[PDB]
C-alpha cells in the first residue's frame, strides 16, 4: 500500500533526525566541561563569573538534551504502534521498556550545577604510605560520569547504517528473518574491517583514560608525577600492555579503577589484534599455486644433481681401487666418505619432495 | 507519504533482484533461485502458495504493484495472521489441517499455563460450530476479524 | 521388577537428603568463624565469653557434620551393595575407598577449638627488609583451612543435577555406556554456559582470596596498606591479570601463597575467557548468506562503474588527440593518467570479486 | 643371517650398559658438589681437610666418567662400522663426529679442583645503587656449569626406550623408512602424555634454578632477601608466570641470567599447558550424542508449551471483548501483551532448535 | 622482440647496481656516527679536530647517498615509461609518487653537521622525583633518527630476490597475474623459514634498542644504572617479555619511547614464536602410522590379558565356593574384589581401543 | 517399596521415546532408529537377540511391563552374566562358541596372572562335561547359578 | 641491446616448462595441463585463441621465436589493447560482440563520471559510422592504432 | 649368542604380524595388507619382486628362515646395492632399465660436481662392454662385486 509504506518512511526519517541533535548537545556539554575543568585550576577560581556562565551553558544544554530524548522515545513508541497493528499506546509499555528510559534520563541528567561546594578528601600516598588531606570541590565528582554520554554515537551509527536504511537490504533480510539490531551491525563491521575498529577504540580509550587519570590525580600530587599528561599517557600504555606500573602507582582510587579497566580491556584487545595480524600474513590461492610450482621445479633440479653426484663418487671409487696399480688409501677413504654424504643428501631431498607433494593435497 | 519518486526507485532496484529477465514478472523459478542462494530448498508446493498469497489476478504473476503488497507484510515485525498459523501446525499433523476436539481439550489443559475446564468447554462449543468433531483450525480467520 | 526399582529409588532420595544438611552445617560454621575473626580484633578480646560461646557453636556444628558424613557414607555403601548383587558389605571396602573417607574426616575436623593459646610470629617487612616480631593466637592457623569445606557444593550440584535424576536420561545413557560422574556434569556445564561458570568462579575466588590476604596481613601491617580490604581487592585483581605488584607486596608467606595461587588460576582463566569472547563475536548461519548477497551486489555495481570510467577516458583521449585541431598536451596527459587509474581500479575490483566468490565457495 | 643379527644385538647391549655408569658417576659428582657447597659456608672453611677429601672424590669420579665416555664412543664407532659394511674405522671421522666428542669431553671435564684460590668480586646493589665488594672463592665459578651433565638422562631414556629396543618396532619402521633418533621419542612422549613431561620439567627447573640463584646471591646479600631458599622459590615462580619482580631484584648477573632463562621457558610452557588443558575439557562422541538427544527432547517440549500459550492468549482476548458484555480494557491490554510475549518466546525457541539441528551434523 | 627484451633487462641490472651503493654509503655513515658518539664522551671533546673530520666524512657520504637516490629514481621512471608504452615522462608524475621521493630525501638528509651547538636539558629522576638539569649537545638529536636508513636493506633484498630475477618465475606469475611487490617476498620468506626471520629481527632490534637507550641515558645518569650496556640489554630483554621494569625505569622520554616500542613488538613476536614452536612439535604421516600400528598391537595384548584374568578369577571363586568343604570367606571376598577389578580393567581397555580406532578413522 | 504413581510417569515418558507410533509396542525398526542416532549401526541379527532376551511372551515385541525389566539390568553398574560373556568372545573364533581345551589350557597358563597346571587340570575336568573336546563356554550360566 | 647468450638460456629453460616432451612445439594440451596446476580450467575455445594470438605461421603451434613474443606482452604491467577489451565484455551480452547504440547512451550518461549529451552524440556518430545500429566494439583497435 | 632363544622369540612374534593365517607362510596379499595400513598402495608388480628378492626356494612364499634374511638388509642404515640402483632410476623413466651413452655423457659433465672428459671416456669405455650403445646399468652389481 502506498500510504502504509510512505508513513513508515516518514517516521524513520523523523527518528533519524532527532538522533543527531542529541549527539551534538551531548558533545557540546562534554567539551565545555573539559574546558571549564582545565581553566578552573590556574586561570580563575571557583568564585568568579566565568565558571557561573559555563555551568549555566552546561545546564541549558542538558535540559535541551533531555527534551530531545523524550521526543525521540515518543516517536519510537509511535513507530512500534504502527509496526504491530496496535491502536493503543498503553500496550507498548512494559517493565523492560520503562526501565531503560529512566536509565537514560538518569545517565544524561548528571552534570556540574552552578554554585560553590567543597568537601574533605583524604588519601594514602604510594611508596611512602604517608597521609594526605585536602579540600576539594564537588564538581569533580559530577563531571567524570559525563563520559557515559558516548552511547549516542552507537545509536547514530546504527540509524545511519547502509544496511539499516536500504530497501533491498530489508527486503532480502525479511525473507531470511534477520533481526536488524545494533549487534548485527557491530558483527558486520568486525567481519569487514576489524583493525580499523580496534585502532579507533584503542586511541579513544587511551586519550580519555589518560585525561581522567590526570584529573583525579591533580589534587594529591605535589611532585609532577601522575598529574603530568605525558606520564599519564605512558602509564596507560604500559598498563594496557600489562608490563607493570614502574613508579607511577596512583595515590587515588579513581586512578586505580581506571588502571583496572584499562588492563581488563587490554587483556582481550591484545589477543584480537594478534589474531588479526596473524591472519593478515597468509598467502592467497594463486600465490600458493605459483610458489608450489617453483618449489617443485627447484626440488626436481636438486634431486637430479644429487643422483648424478652419487654415480660420480661410485665411479671414482671403482677407478681408484682397481684401475690404478698402487692404491692410495687416503683417496679411496675420502671418496667413500663423499659417497655416503651424497647418499644422505639424495634421500633427504627425496623426503622433502615427497613431503611437499603430500602437503600440496 | 505517497511514495515519492526516489522511494519508488529504491523498490525498483529491489524488484530487479528477483526479476533477472527484466520482462516485468517474477516466476516460481526466479523466486526459488534467490531462496536457494540464502540456504533454503523449498519445494514447488511451498513456492506456489507464496505467489497466490499476494497474486490478485490469479495468473501466477507478481508485478510491481503486487510486489509492494508483499513487502508491507514482510517488513512488519509481527503478523497476527502468520503467527497463529505456526501455532496450530505444531500440533497439526497429516498435512490436512484438521484437529479433533479430543486433542484440543487435552493440550489446552495440560500444556502451558493451562486453561480451565469450563473455559475450554465454552471454547470448544464456539470452535466446534459445525459439530462434526473435526475442527479445521481455520477458525482464526473469523476470530481475529472481530 | 517393581520392588527392585522402588528400593533403588528410595536410596537415591535418602542419599540426596543427607547432602543438604552437610552443606548447611558447613556454611554455618564458616560464617560463624568469619564473624568471630572479625569481632575478636576490636570489639572484644580472646579472654571474654563471646569467643567461648561462638567456638562452642562451631564445635557442635562440626560434630553434627561428621555424624552426617558417616551416615551418608553408610547409605552409599548400601547403594553399592544393591547395585552389584553383593550380599556382604566387606566386599566394598578397598584401599582407595577407605583413604577418601579418612581424608574427608580430616578435612572436616579442623576448626578453632575453645581456649586461649598464643605463639610467636616473626616476619621480614617488604621493600625495607626490617624485622618484625609479634605474639599471635593459634586460632588463625586453624580457621584458614576451614575453606576446604567448599567441596560439598559440587556434591550437592551433582546429586541435584537434572541429568543425574531423570529416568529418560539414565535409560538413554545405559544404551551408550556413559558414566554419570562429576566430570561429565562439569563438562556439560562448560559446553552449555561457560561464561556464567567463569564469572561465578572468578568472583567467589576474588572475594575469598582478598579476605584471606587481609586476615593474614593484619598482624604485621601497622600502616594500613595490605590490611585494607579495598587494597586487598585491587592487589588480587592486578595479580590475577598479571600486571604486577606495585607497592603491595605482602610481608607474610600466607599472602605470597595466595598471590601465587591467584596468578596460577588467572593464567588459564584469561585464555578461556578470551576464547569464549572470540567465539561469541562471529556471525551465524543465515547471516553470512545475507551479507554475501549485498557484497556481491555492491561489487557488481562498482565493476560496472569502473568499466564505464575506462571507456569514457579512452573516448576523451581519442577526441582530444585527433578531432580537435590544436593539441593541448596537459589535457591529454591528465586523461592518460586518469585512464591508467581507472584500469587499476577495474582490476582491483575484479580481484576483490574473485576473492569473495572463492571465499563463498 | 643368524650370526650377523647376533653380533649386532651384542653391541646394542654393550652400548646400553655403558650409559648407566656414566649417569651414575655424573649424578654422584653433582650431589657431592652440592653437599660441599652447602657445608663449606658455615660448618668448615676452605682450608680444612673435608673440602680436600670431597674435591678428591669429585676428581676421581670425573676421571672415571671421562674414561666411560671414551669407551662408549669407541663402541658406537664399532657399531657404525658394522652397520655400513665398512672395514676401516677412518671412514667414520667426518669433521662433525670429532667436534661433538670434544664438546662432550669439555662439558664433562669442568669441576672444582682441590686447592685454595680466591678472587675479588664487585657488585651494584638493587634499589639503592650502592657498591659492594668482597673476596670470593673460584670454586663457585667451576661448580655452577656442572649442571650441564644432565644431557645423559636423555641418552639413557633413548637407549632404554621400548620403541628403540623392540624387534617388531624396528621391523615395522624399516618398511616405512623411519629414523629412530632422539627427536622421534620426544615427540612420541609429547603426543602420548604431555602433561607429565611438562610437570616434571617445570618442577626440576624450579628447584635447580632456585638453588643456583641462592648460591650466586649468598656473597652480596647481607639482609636475608635473595639468599633465602623460600624467597628464591617465590621469585622463580613469579618470574616464570611473568607477574613481576617485586622487591626481589638480584644484585648479581647470575640472578639476572637465571631469571631471563626462566622467563623465556615460561613464555612457551604457559601456552603449551593452557592448550593441553583446553583440549582435556572437551566431550567425546557418545556423550556428545547423548547430550544432543536430551537437548532435542527439551527443545521439543518447550516449543509445544509456547505453542499452547499462544492459542490460550488468543481465545481470551476474543472472549473478553465479544462474548463478554462490558469491556475491561485493562484485561484485554494485558492479554495482548502476553500474546506478543508468547509469540516472541515461540520464535526464540524455534530458532534455538533450528540452530541445534544445523550444528549437529 | 629481441631488442625490447634486451632493453628491459639492461634497466633491471642498472637499477640493481645503484641499490648496493646506497646501502654501502648509508651503513658507512651509521658506523662513523656510532664511533664518533662513543669517542666524543671520554676520549676527546666537541671542540677538537677529530669531531670535525668525522662529521665532514658523514656529510660527504650523505651528499653521495642523495645523488645515488636521485639517479635511482630517474632509472625507475625510465622503467615505468618502457613498461606502459608511454612516450612522455610527465605522465608518470602523480601526487603519490612525488610524496615518497620527498619523504626519502628528508629521511636520508638528517645527520650531525659540523660545528659546536648546545642546549639545556631538564629531566625528572625515577623513584626519587628529583629535578636534574644539564647542558647537552644538539648532535644527539640529529644522530638518533639516522637509524631510519635501514629501509634500504629491504630494497636490496627485493632486487636480489631469486623470484624477482628468474625468467620462469616471472613467466608463471604473468600467466597467473601475480604482482611481484615487496609484500609477496616477505610472505614467501615467512612461509618458508619464519624462525630465522624472527631470530634475526629480534637480535638486531635488541642490540640497536639497547644502544639507543644507553645513548639517551648517558646525560642524566650519575650512578651507572641505565647507562650500563649490560643493564640496558637486560632491561630491553625483560620489557620484550613483559615481565616488568624492576628498578631500571629510565629518567628520559627516550627510554620510555624505546621501551614502549619494544613491548609493542614483543606482544606479537612472542605469539608468532610460540605458534611456530607448537607447529614444529607435531608428527608426520609415516610416524603417525607407525605409532598407531604399535599402539594397536599393545592394546590387543592388554585386552587379551584382562580377558584371561577375568576367567581366572571366576574359576577361583567357583572352586573356593563349592569344591572345598570348609569355606574360608576371606579368600572368597578377596577373589570377588579381584573379579570386579578385572572387569573394570577390561572395560577400560576396551574403551581405550575404541577411542583409538575412532581417532584413527 | 513398590513404584509410586509419579515414578511410573517418568518411566512411561521414557517408554514413549522408543514408542514413536504410540501403539504400545516396540518393534525392531523402532529400536534400531534410536541407536542409529546415537552413533551405532547394529545389524538385524544383533537387534533380534535384544528383544527376545527380555521378551517373555515370545511374540518379538517389547511392551511396558517388559520394558521395566530391561531397564533394571541396564542400570546396574556391573552385570556378572554379561561380563563373563564378553571375556569369552575375546578368545571365541568363527562365531560358534565351542573352543577346544587346547587353547583353553594355553591361555590360562601363559596369559594374565596364569594358573597352576594342577588348577587348570581340575578346571578342564569340570569344564569338559560334554567330553567331545569342543568346550562350549555356556557353562558360565551354571557356574554362577551354583 | 639484443639478447645475450645467457639470457636465451633463461628463456629456453622456461620454454621446457610447457614443452614437456622436448620437440620444439607447444600443443594445446601442453598449455592446458600447466594452467590446470595453477587452479584454472579453461575450455578448448579459450585455449585456441591463445595460440593463434601469437602464432604467425598459422599452424596452431607455438615455437621458440613465437614464445618470446608472447612473453613480451605478458611482462607489461598494463596492455592498452587488452584492458579496453575487458571493459567492453562487462556490458557485452550473448557473446556476439555487438552492443546496440541504445545501451551506449545509457551507460555513458548514468554510470561513472558520466558524459554530457553532446559528447556521447559525437561519440556515437564516430563509433557508429556504418549506421546499421549494431555497434561492434572492434572499433577500439582502430582508436589506439591511429 | 647368535641363536639365543629370547631373540628368536622376539623375531617370531614380529613374524606373526604379517602371518595372519598362522600356518607359517607369508603370501603376497598378506604383505600388501600390512603395507596398506602404513599409507602405501603398491601394485602387484611392485610387491612381487619383494618376495623373490629374498626367496631362495623359488616357491613365492616367505618362511621364517627367509624372513630373518630380509630383516638383516632392512636394519642397515645404508645399503650400497639399493642406493646405487635408486640413483639410476632418476634418469631411467622408460622402465626397461637402459640408458644410452649420449645421455650418460651429458649428465656426468654438466650435473653435479661434474667429471672431466678424459675420465668419462674411460668410464664409458668400461661401461659399454656390449658396444651396442644401449648401456644397461647392470654394471653396478659388477662394480661392487669386484
Ligand atoms: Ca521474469
Ligand atoms: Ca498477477
Ligand atoms: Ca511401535
Ligand atoms: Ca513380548
Ligand atoms: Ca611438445
Ligand atoms: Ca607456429
Ligand atoms: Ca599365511
Ligand atoms: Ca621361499
Ligand atoms: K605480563
Ligand atoms: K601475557
Ligand atoms: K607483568
Ligand atoms: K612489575
Amino acid at each position: 500500500i502506498g500510504y502504509k509504506l510512505g508513513h513508515r518512511r516518514a517516521l524513520f526519517e523523523k527518528r533519524k533526525r532527532l538522533s543527531d541533535y542529541a549527539l551534538i548537545f551531548g558533545m557540546f556539554g562534554i567539551v565545555v566541561m573539559v574546558i571549564e575543568t582545565e581553566l578552573s585550576w590556574g586561570a580563575y577560581d571557583k568564585a568568579s563569573l566565568y565558571s557561573l556562565a559555563l555551568k549555566c551553558l552546561i545546564s541549558l544544554s542538558t535540559i535541551i538534551l533531555l527534551g530531545l530524548i523524550i521526543v525521540y522515545h515518543a516517536r519510537e513508541i509511535q513507530l512500534f504502534m504502527v509496526d504491530n497493528g496496535a491502536d493503543d499506546w498503553r500496550i507498548a509499555m512494559t517493565y523492560e521498556r520503562i526501565f531503560f528510559i529512566c536509565l537514560e534520563i538518569l545517565v544524561c541528567a548528571i552534570h556540574p550545577i552552578p554554585g560553590n561546594y567543597t568537601f574533605t578528601w583524604t588519601a594514602r600516598l604510594a611508596f611512602s604510605y604517608a597521609p594526605s588531606t585536602t579540600t576539594a570541590d564537588v564538581d569533580i565528582i559530577l563531571s567524570i560520569p559525563m563520559f557515559l554520554r558516548l552511547y549516542l554515537i552507537a545509536r547514530v551509527m546504527l540509524l545511519h547504517s547502509k544496511l539499516f536504511t536500504d530497501a533491498s537490504s530489508r527486503s532480502i533480510g525479511a525473507l531470511n528473518k534477520i533481526n536488524f539490531n545494533t549487534r548485527f551491525v557491530m558483527k558486520t563491521l568486525m567481519t569487514i574491517c576489524p583493525g580499523t575498529v580496534l585502532l579507533v577504540f584503542s586511541i579513544s580509550l587511551w586519550i580519555i583514560a589518560a585525561w581522567t587519570v590526570r584529573a583525579c590525580e591533580r589534587y594529591h600530587d605535589q611532585q609532577d608525577v601522575t598529574s603530568n599528561f605525558l606520564g599519564a599517557m605512558w602509564l596507560i600504555s604500559i598498563t594496557f600492555l600489562s608490563i607493570g606500573y614502574g613508579d607511577m602507582v596512583p595515590n587515588t582510587y579513581c586512578g586505580k579503577g581506571v588502571c583496572l579497566l584499562t588492563g581488563i580491556m587490554g587483556a582481550g584487545c591484545t589477543a584480537l589484534v594478534v589474531a588479526v595480524v596473524a591472519r593478515k600474513l597468509e598467502l592467497t590461492k594463486a600465490e600458493k599455486h605459483v610458489h608450489n610450482f617453483m618449489m617443485d621445479t627447484q626440488l626436481t633440479k636438486r634431486v637430479k644433481n644429487a643422483a648424478a653426484n652419487v654415480l660420480r663418487e661410485t665411479w671414482l671409487i671403482y677407478k681408484n681401487t682397481k684401475l690404478v696399480k698402487k692404491i692410495d688409501h687416503a683417496k679411496v677413504r675420502k671418496h667413500q666418505r663423499k659417497f655416503l654424504q651424497a647418499i644422505h643428501q639424495l634421500r633427504s631431498v627425496k623426503m622433502e619432495q615427497r613431503k611437499l607433494n603430500d602437503q600440496a593435497n | 507519504d505517497q511514495l515519492t519518486e526516489e522511494q519508488i526507485a529504491e523498490f525498483k532496484e529491489a524488484f530487479s533482484l528477483f526479476d533477472k529477465d527484466g520482462d516485468g514478472t517474477i516466476t516460481t523459478k526466479e523466486l526459488g533461485t534467490v531462496m536457494r542462494s540464502l540456504g533454503q530448498n523449498p519445494t514447488e508446493a511451498e513456492l506456489q502458495d507464496m505467489i497466490n498469497e499476494v497474486d490478485a489476478d490469479g495468473n501466477g504473476t507478481i508485478d510491481f504493484p503486487e510486489f509492494l503488497t508483499m513487502m508491507a507484510r514482510k517488513m512488519k515485525d509481527t503478523d497476527s495472521e502468520e503467527e497463529i498459523r505456526e501455532a496450530f501446525r505444531v500440533f497439526d499433523k497429516d498435512g490436512n489441517g484438521y484437529i479433533s476436539a479430543a486433542e484440543l481439550r487435552h493440550v489446552m489443559t495440560n500444556l502451558g499455563e493451562k486453561l480451565t475446564d469450563e473455559e475450554v468447554d465454552e471454547m470448544i462449543r464456539e470452535a466446534d460450530i459445525d459439530g462434526d468433531g473435526q475442527v479445521n483450525y481455520e477458525e482464526f480467520v473469523q476470530m481475529m476479524t472481530a
